[PDB]
């Protein structure tokens, strides 16, 4: 009865170590299944919050989302003014995800 | 016996890596897995180790960015400006999770608003009477 | 760990206040308190010229001698 | 394998997005998500100079050390 | 019991040497705990005057402000004039830290 | 097998078909099939320069690293 | 210890008369008979243009040779 | 055995044939039929140079392998 | 024993008649019968070129094989 207690303690713990993933304070992580994600409340997409959470191993993937104001610097480029004046203009605009889910989804892949 | 000496080897690691010291310009950011926990003011406090982790931020130091480039004035002239500005932070929980790299991101809101302020101003004004 | 790339055109927007250079490593200490750090990717012949041309500070190191 | 010599072909056209340099083996990623490797036959001095002008990217590598 | 004795009685003196410590007559010591300062009269940081003071050795860390009139010299520059007349002054200023405490704040490590 | 020159003035005729440089040891590939092998006594900077300048193809090779 | 920013501002404002150049080591002294030391970040090939150019005097040393 | 300095002298009239190149020793063989050797004492870009401006004809050996 | 310094000033003064070069030590003689010895820091491209121009004669070593 030695083979059978020592067997099942060690597949256990690292079955367990997958499961757990952990989302970060700026980070938010989407579980998804298969090919779906996972839904609730009437088919509304579940977006974790920032504590420890549970997948089964190897069933279930998680797509992290960052959720911090992203930066994006735009190059010199012509434009066309009303007195068909070229301008040079360097730009920047702040954008932040609202629906990590609706994100995820349009730009399929969450790539920036 | 045997078993009551290794429980005794794997605690007094946990607690010594536990143990942390903070700088005095510098104010720990303890947070648990995912969540934050609380801010620790300067001194030796203890985190469990693996459990939660601290991020020192310097709360006191007083950084500078000078901001330049060749704007344009109000009078269809150009004036190379250059300008310092001296600041410093505030409470990190702001600070680290409000805006990615908040010190250049700012740098180029300072760019925009620097050119922005001297497209009013004419080029004399700007050299010697709108420098104050 | 910054890319060389970014760096060069950090370098060249006068965004450092420091720089220390180890072997091939750069550790960089900029004017704003940031810090970041990257690995020269070949040798240069005229990287050292840009730099004290725009009056940046620049630092080298003793060489470590084994016991 | 590419040939060295299509790359700089490839550099003029401003077809690669950025390079990871490494030793004397020149591992690359173009525009076109297309990632193949050449050699460098020999020390090319205005290299840099050419691909700075050019604009694209490029990122050192950390000293390679056997522990 | 000749060991025992002479023990205690040689790192008892090594003990108050490091412990002692005295601010110099052009110099004040501001007394800090590990990372806090010692307070005193409802959370006034106290500075030591030009004597003798004892701190628990390896406790407390001790910062020698001094307290002597500093000199700035400015180097040539260029200055415009009311009437866009560039001059070149050279000038000096003389400054003497009045808090201590705080000059140690603003100037986090204690540097002129 | 060949100098080191003339391997220099048949390249400035466009003689050279292919131009593949490994070590110290170049072998030739002119337009008539031809193959020879030729030495170069020291570092030339122009050698890879004066190839590009004729559109001559060149190609890299990988390092031998001893097994 | 120096830095080399500040040692190469220093040399052009003629504040230096001997330099001995023992590997990356430089034992510098000023005209009021101070003394400091300075490393080179990495090859400067236009240093010895400035130094001489100053009017300076360099020193070369022997290698330590293992007794 | 002949001097660096008078090698030069002999080279700038057009009165060597061929001379061979391996290291920094150079075994020159002239046109009167008579050979000897001579040695390089630093590197200098101005050989080749010379050498092809002049239009020499030169060649080099390959390495020998380690007993 | 003479700065390196120094050593340049007299050969722009016509005044080294023959000189010696050994990894980075060299050894000269003047015209007046008189020896001492200097050391280059750096490697320094024109001073080979600048050697030639006044006609110092220049002389090189064969190589110290251990047996």
């Amino acid at each position: 009865m030695r083979k059978s207690v020592i067997a099942i303690i060690i597949i256990v713990l690292v079955v367990l170590y997958m499961s757990v993933f952990v989302v970060k304070e700026g980070e938010r992580g989407i579980t998804l299944r298969f090919g779906k994600v996972l839904r609730d409340d009437d088919n509304k997409p579940l977006v974790y919050e920032p504590g420890l959470h549970f997948k089964i191993p190897f069933i279930e993937t998680v797509k992290m989302l960052d959720a911090r104001i992203q930066t994006m610097d735009n190059q010199a480029d012509r434009f066309v003014t009303k007195e068909k004046k070229d301008l040079i203009v360097d730009s920047y605009i702040k954008w932040r995800i609202s629906d990590f889910s609706r994100y995820y989804l349009a730009t399929g892949g969450g790539d920036i | 016996r045997v078993v009551t000496i290794a429980a005794a080897a794997i605690v007094i690691i946990w607690a010594a890596s536990g143990f942390y010291t903070i700088k005095e310009a510098e104010r720990g950011v303890v947070t648990r897995f995912g969540k934050f926990s609380h801010l620790v003011e300067p001194g030796l406090n203890w985190k469990p180790t693996f459990i939660d982790e601290v991020k020192p931020v310097n709360v006191e130091a007083v950084r500078e960015l000078a901001a330049s480039g060749v704007m344009l004035t109000s009078d269809e002239n150009v004036v190379r400006v250059e300008m310092n500005v001296q600041y410093r932070v505030t409470n990190p929980e702001k600070y680290l999770y409000s805006v990615t790299s908040p010190d250049d991101s700012l740098r180029q809101a300072t760019d925009s608003a620097l050119r922005g302020v001297i497209g009013k101003y004419t080029m004399d004004r700007i050299l010697t009477e709108g420098r104050t | 760990k910054v890319d060389y790339s970014t760096f060069l055109q950090e370098v060249n927007n006068d965004q450092v206040r420091e720089a220390r250079i180890n072997g091939r490593e750069i550790n960089v200490t900029k004017k704003d308190s940031n810090r970041y750090t990257t690995y020269i990717p070949v040798q240069d012949p005229k990287l050292l010229d840009n730099l004290l041309t725009k009056n940046v500070k620049v630092v080298g190191e003793p060489p470590e001698e084994p016991s």
